[PDB]
C-alpha cells in the first residue's frame, strides 16, 4: 500500500513561486494563479487576484510496508529435500536427505 | 552530530541544556528544524523538549 | 501500470529507490478554499487483494 | 517526555460537520488508516487527546483549538460512529483507535466548552473482513488462533512518524476595531502583523496593542503570527516558508502481531 | 402562552395543552438523524437510509412518547454518483431543498 503524502500548499501572497522539481516518486508539481485562500477568520491574502498557490504531492511506501507486502519472485529448478524413515531388522531411524 | 548554525554539537547534550524549550521556543523549534535529515535527529528531540 | 498489481514498486523492504505510477493528477483548487485536490488511481495492492 | 508541548490543535476545513454544511472545525478528520487486519481504525483528527491546554499530560481532557486560544473539553464526550456507536480503545495525540460496525461514512465528535457538539464526517467504506476463511462478526468461545495484526497501546517506538510545521498565520477580524476614524488593533498577548494600505500606515509586527490613525478597517489587514507551538503539515492549513522547513514527531500506536480467535 | 420561544415544544395531553423541552426532539430512521428546521407542525430532517421513521419527545413527566411510521427513504443524491457525504473538491450541481423562509 502507498501513502500519498501531500504537504500544506504554499500560498505565495502577491507573488509567484514557480514549482521547483525535487525528484521523489511520482512527484506532481503545479503552481496555480488566481487563488484566493480563506482561512477561518478571513482571506489570508490581501492582494485580490495576483495570489498564487504551489500545490505538490508525492507518493511513498506505507508505514506498514515491512509487514503487509507481496513479494514477487522468479523460480528456477528446485531441490527436493525429504525425510525418509528406513528400517531393517532392529534398526529403525528417520533421516533428512 | 546535529548542526545548529555552526555549533556542530553532539546530539545527546543540547547547547541549551537544560530546559531548551523553556528558554526560547522559536529558537528551539528552529534548532530542531535545521537537523531534520540528520540520522541523529531523535537524540535532539529526545534532549530538547523534556526537562525538569 | 496504475491500478493493477505493481502500482508501487520496491526492490527490497528497506530499499530507498521506489517507482510509482499512481496517476497523481492534482487539480485546480476550488475558489475560496485552501486545499490540494488530487485524483489518483486507488492502490493496486488492495485491488489485487 | 511531553513531545506534545510543541504541538497544538488546529482549525481544519471539514466538508461535512453535521447537517451537511461545510465548516471550519476543531475536529477535522485528516486520515483514516486501516492496515490492521483485526479491524481497528486509526483516525487522524485535528485536536490532540490527553494533553491539556496547560500541557500537563492528564487524560480526562481533550485539547482543541478555537479562534486562536486553546480550550479543553471532557474526554467522555468523544464519540466516533460509522453507522453505529463505535468503541474507542486508544487515545493519545491526534490519533484515535476505533472498532466500528460496517458503514459508509465516519463521524468523530466532541463537545465544546460551551456544551455544544462539534463533529466531522468523511466518506470511508470500512467493510472489515476478519482474517481467516469465515466472515464472523464476533469471536467464539472455541476456535483457532490465526495471526492478526493490530495496533497496541505502546505509546512510543520509532519508524512511524508525521511531519509538523510552523502555523502559517491566522487572519482575524476580531483584533480590528474602529475608534473614531482610527483603526485600533488589540493584541491580547500574541504577536500580530498588519498591512495597512492607508499611506503612512505601513506594515509591521507588534507584541502590544496599538492603532493607526485616519484609516478604515475595510482597507487594512491583520494576521497573528505564532511561532512558539507547532502544527501538523495538513493540506488544509497553508504552508509558511519556502522550501519547506518540516519537523518530525513520533506517532502513537504502532502495529504488531496478536492472536486472533 | 403562545409565545414564539424556541426552547419549548407544545403538545396536547388530555384536553390540556402542555409543553416540554425542545432539545427532547429526536428523529431516527435507522440511526439518529439531524433536524434542521423546527417550526410549527413541520420538522425538517436529513436522515440516513432505512425503512421506518420515528419521532420522539418527552412529556412534562419526562416520559418518552414517540411514534413511528413506515417510510422507505432511500435518498439518491443528485448527479451520477451516489455519495454518502459531500466531498471537499467537486462540482456544484443544482439540488432542490427546503429553506427556513417562513415568507411568501
Ligand atoms: C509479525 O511477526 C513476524 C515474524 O514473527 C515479524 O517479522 C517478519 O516476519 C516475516 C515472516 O516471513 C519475515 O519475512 C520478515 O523478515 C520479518 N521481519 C523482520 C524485521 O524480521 C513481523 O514484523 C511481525 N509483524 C507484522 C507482520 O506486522
Ligand atoms: C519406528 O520408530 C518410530 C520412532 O519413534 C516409532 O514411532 C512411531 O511414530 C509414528 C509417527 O507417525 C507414530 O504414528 C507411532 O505411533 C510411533 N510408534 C509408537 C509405538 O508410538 C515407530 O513406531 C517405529 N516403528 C515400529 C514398527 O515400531
Ligand atoms: C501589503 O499589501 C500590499 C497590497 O495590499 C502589497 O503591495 C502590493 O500590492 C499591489 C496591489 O496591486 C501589487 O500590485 C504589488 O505587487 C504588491 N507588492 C509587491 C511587492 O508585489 C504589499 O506587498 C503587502 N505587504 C508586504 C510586506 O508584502
Ligand atoms: C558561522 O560562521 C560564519 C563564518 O564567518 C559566521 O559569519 C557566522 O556568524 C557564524 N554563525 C553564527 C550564528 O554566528
Amino acid at each position: 500500500e502507498y501513502k500519498t503524502v501531500v504537504p500544506s500548499p504554499y500560498v505565495k501572497c502577491c507573488g509567484a513561486s514557480e514549482c521547483s522539481t525535487k525528484e521523489k516518486p511520482d512527484y506532481q508539481c503545479k503552481v496555480y494563479t488566481g487563488v484566493y485562500p480563506f482561512m477561518w477568520g478571513g482571506a489570508y491574502c490581501f492582494c485580490d487576484s495576483e495570489n498564487t498557490q504551489l500545490s505538490e504531492a508525492y507518493v511513498d511506501r506505507s508505514d506498514v510496508c515491512r509487514h503487509d507486502h507481496a513479494s514477487a519472485y522468479k523460480a528456477h529448478t528446485a531441490s527436493l529435500k525429504a525425510k525418509v524413515r528406513v528400517m531393517y531388522g532392529n534398526v529403525n531411524q528417520t533421516v533428512d536427505v | 552530530m546535529c548542526v545548529l548554525a555552526n555549533a556542530t554539537f553532539p546530539c545527546f547534550q543540547p547547547p541549551c541544556v537544560p530546559c531548551c524549550y523553556e528558554n526560547n521556543a522559536e529558537a528551539t523549534l528552529r534548532m530542531l528544524e535545521d537537523n531534520v535529515d540528520r540520522p541523529g535527529y531523535y537524540d535532539l528531540l529526545q534532549a530538547a523538549l523534556t526537562c525538569r | 501500470q496504475p491500478g493493477r498489481f505493481g502500482d508501487i514498486q520496491s526492490r527490497t523492504v528497506e530499499s530507498n529507490d521506489l517507482y510509482a505510477n499512481t496517476a497523481l493528477k492534482l487539480a485546480r483548487p476550488s475558489p475560496g478554499m485552501v486545499h490540494v485536490p488530487y485524483t489518483q488511481t486507488p492502490s493496486g495492492f488492495k485491488y489485487w487483494l | 517526555f511531553n513531545v506534545y508541548k510543541a504541538t497544538r490543535p488546529y482549525i481544519a476545513y471539514c466538508a461535512d460537520c453535521g447537517a451537511g454544511h461545510s465548516c471550519h472545525s476543531p475536529v477535522a478528520i485528516e486520515a483514516v488508516r486501516s492496515e490492521a487486519t483485526d479491524g481497528m481504525l486509526k483516525i487522524q483528527f485535528s485536536a490532540q487527546i490527553g494533553i491539556d491546554k496547560s500541557d500537563n499530560h492528564d487524560y480526562t481532557k481533550i485539547r482543541y483549538a478555537d479562534g486562536h486560544a486553546i480550550e479543553n473539553a471532557v474526554r467522555s464526550s468523544l464519540k466516533v460512529a460509522t453507522s453505529g456507536d463505535c468503541f474507542v480503545h486508544g487515545t493519545m495525540g491526534h490519533f484515535i483507535l476505533a472498532k466500528c460496525p460496517p458503514g459508509e461514512f465516519l463521524q468523530v465528535s466532541i463537545q465544546d466548552t460551551r456544551n455544544a457538539v462539534r463533529a466531522c464526517r468523511i466518506q470511508y467504506h470500512h467493510d472489515p473482513q476478519p482474517v481467516g476463511r469465515e466472515k464472523f462478526t464476533i469471536r467464539p468461545h472455541y476456535g483457532k488462533e490465526i495471526p492478526c495484526t493490530t495496533y497496541q497501546q505502546t505509546t512510543a517506538k520509532t519508524v512511524e512518524e508525521i511531519d509538523m510545521h510552523m502555523p502559517p498565520d491566522t487572519p482575524d477580524r476580531t483584533l480590528l476595531s474602529q475608534q473614531s476614524g482610527n483603526v485600533k488593533i488589540t493584541v491580547g498577548g500574541k504577536k500580530v502583523k498588519y498591512n495597512c494600505t492607508c499611506g503612512t500606515g505601513n506594515v509591521g509586527t507588534t507584541n502590544s496593542d496599538m492603532t493607526i490613525n485616519t484609516c478604515l478597517i475595510e482597507q487594512c489587514h491583520v494576521s497573528v503570527t505564532d511561532h512558539k507551538k507547532w502544527q501538523f503539515n495538513s493540506p488544509f492549513v497553508p504552508r509558511a516558508d519556502e522550501p519547506a522547513r518540516k519537523g518530525k514527531v513520533h506517532i502513537p500506536f504502532p502495529l504488531d502481531n496478536i492472536t486472533c480467535r
